[PDB]
């Protein structure tokens, strides 16, 4: 007896280049009777096959939970590019495993804006596959420097998501968990 | 915290001059300058943004200059309307702050000053106070003095007194000479009278009018 | 076409709770840095408070800190303010100004709104009282007279706007009965005396008395 289906049936995820992970192993789970509450706006794989799980076993099974915009979606994907897969949370491109996202708007969208979700608009460089640099330094858009100050070409690197709820489906708070695994070289935990 | 060394503070042009207001800066903030009037008592508007910049549709007259902490506002051939209170603004840091403000004249000629009189109005009078007001208007410089002559008996210590700020359009003044009685006191008497005393008035000149017309 | 509007300004007793708006369009109002600025009857301006593109980032001047509140609307185009605790010192015209692009790198020329009163005193609200002033004599000039209102402001206009030229607006000469007295007057051709007809318009907001009233001699 195993307790998976209870990080998307709890309410309040972390912002996105916050992403909240769990790593889940002396387990088992259902991958089917849960996808069979088929009510999530995007579903699709990279790993192994849709489902077909539910007698497998792994060493490691990951699930990454942050809550995104709505167009936002698109980018949880291996090889993506964009504020959110360059500098919030990168999907390797040997991803194993999948993804599940659906509309909280009903939930997470606060009449002046759920101005507490946010992501990283802003990074010197691009961040790795699974990496999340939580850092509130000043960015230095321009040459001059910040010092801590925010100012010209010297921003806040993190910008709010102010979830209005007439906002566009694009705007709209999707709450979103990965899957990935490391099943290699380890006991047999999660089946 | 950037502070602004807004040079000079006050200061008076005969039309047509050129002007130049340095803007010092307690840091070194690169080119991160703007420069606005302010027409009294409405808003502040820009005039040269990134401390060179000309705003859209602005005359080419003002000049920005500048850089790292030393900057410079010129003005080709000042003009009668650019009658103003000036400000500068730091722009690189948050704590966001201005110059000190420089108020700035024209020099006109003396203009011969124009004084109609009015009386308490019968809306006015029937209320329980009647007012008596003198006009001052498109003269310069602005100094002058008013007296009020009731009955030739002079009134001292009920007078209330406005002036317009000088003339964007030609640079002359206005002022109000207001007079402040109850009805009584204001039927006590018979004879109403206003005197004004200006430097070009070459001698002085009076308007008057008889309660009960 | 760029556009910004204060509204929310008025009588606040000392203690009581105020609050400010700034409603924009005519550029894209979410990619700006949006701050306001206040300026003491005459004095030197101050800037108050800011707030970021997201919202995600904002701070008070410390003349004010905690006690107000930035805040923007990033789906109406609207700032504002919350105003609390208040101070007959707080007293100052309250600018909105639109500074920083993230949508860009370069310097974008601020716009300011054209700034609103907010004056904070308990001594309470009166409306004004409109008089006109007919003319008399080589060129003609008339104008009005509004006397005992509180607190400012009051408004210029003349002939529904029709006249701009002239126009004489007085400061608002303050009175031992604690209240503003003022006028708007103007030089009038003497020759129009039959042809036209002159209205001056007030407007106490503040004490909600907006009235018209004609000028015409004898």
């Amino acid at each position: 007896l195993c307790p998976f289906g209870e990080v998307f049936n709890a309410t309040r995820f972390a912002s996105v280049y916050a992403w909240n992970r769990k790593r889940i192993s002396n387990c088992v789970a259902d991958y089917s009777v849960l996808y069979n509450s088929a009510s999530f706006s995007t579903f699709k794989c990279y790993g192994v096959s849709p489902t077909k799980l539910n007698d497998l076993c792994f060493t490691n099974v990951y699930a990454d939970s942050f809550v995104i915009r709505g167009d936002e979606v698109r980018q949880i994907a291996p090889g993506q590019t964009g504020k959110i897969a360059d500098y919030n949370y990168k999907l390797p491109d040997d991803f194993t495993g999948c993804v599940i996202a659906w509309n909280s708007n009903n939930l997470d969208s606060k009449v002046g804006g759920n101005y507490n979700y946010r992501y990283r608009l802003f990074r010197k460089s691009n961040l790795k596959p699974f990496e999340r640099d939580i850092s509130t330094e000043i960015y230095q858009a321009g040459s001059k420097p910040c010092n801590g100050v925010e100012g010209f070409n010297c921003y806040f690197p993190l910008q709010s998501y102010g979830f209005q709820p007439t906002n566009g489906v694009g705007y709209q708070p999707y709450r979103v968990v990965v899957l990935s695994f490391e099943l290699l070289h380890a006991p047999a935990t999660v089946c | 915290a950037i502070q602004l060394t807004q040079s000079p503070s006050s200061l008076s042009a005969s039309v047509g001059d050129r002007v130049t207001i340095t803007c010092r800066a307690s840091q070194g903030i690169s080119s991160y300058l703007a420069w606005y009037q302010q027409k009294p008592g409405k808003a502040p508007k820009v005039l040269i943004y990134a401390a060179s910049t000309l705003q859209s549709g602005v005359p080419s007259r003002f000049s920005g200059s500048g850089s790292g902490t030393d900057f410079t506002l010129t003005i080709s051939s000042l003009q009668p309307e650019d009658f103003a209170t000036y400000y500068c603004q730091q722009l690189k840091s948050y704590p966001l702050t201005f110059g000190g403000g420089t108020k700035v004249e024209i020099t006109r000629t003396v203009a011969a000053p124009s004084v109609f009189i009015f009386p308490p109005s019968d809306e006015q009078l029937k209320s329980g106070t009647a007012s008596v007001v003198c006009l001052l208007n498109n003269f310069y410089p602005r100094e002058a003095k008013v007296q009020w002559k009731v009955d030739n008996a002079l009134q001292s210590g009920n007078s209330q007194e406005s002036v317009t700020e000088q003339d964007s359009k030609d640079s002359t003044y206005s002022l109000s000479s207001t007079l402040t009685l109850s009805k009584a006191d204001y039927e006590k008497h018979k004879v109403y009278a206003c005197e004004v005393t200006h430097q070009g008035l070459s001698s002085p000149v009076t308007k008057s009018f008889n309660r009960g017309e | 076409q760029v556009q910004m509007v204060e509204s929310g300004g008025g009588l606040v007793r000392p203690g009581g709770s105020l609050r400010l708006s700034c409603a924009a369009s005519g550029f894209t109002f979410s990619d700006y840095y949006m701050s306001w600025i206040r300026q003491a009857p005459g004095k030197g301006l101050e800037w108050i408070s800011y707030i970021s593109s997201s919202g995600s980032s904002m701070n008070y001047a410390d003349s004010v800190k905690g006690r107000f509140t930035i805040s923007r609307d990033n789906a109406k185009n609207s700032l504002f303010l919350q105003m609390n605790s208040l101070r007959a010192e707080d007293t100052a015209v309250y600018y909105c100004a639109r500074e920083f692009d993230l949508t860009k790198i370069i310097m974008v020329p601020p716009y300011w709104g054209q700034g609103t009163l907010v004056t904070v005193s308990s001594a309470s609200t009166k409306g004004p009282s409109v008089f006109p002033l007919a003319p008399s004599s080589g060129t003609a000039a008339l104008g009005c007279l509004v006397k005992d209102y509180f607190p400012e402001p009051v408004t210029v206009s003349w002939n529904s706007g029709a006249l701009t030229s002239g126009v004489h607006t007085f400061p608002a000469v303050l009175q031992s009965s604690g209240l503003y007295s003022l006028s708007s007057v103007v030089t009038v051709p003497s020759s129009s005396l039959g042809t036209q007809t002159y209205i001056c318009n007030v407007n106490h907001k503040p004490s909600n008395t907006k009235v018209d009233k004609k000028v015409e001699p004898k």
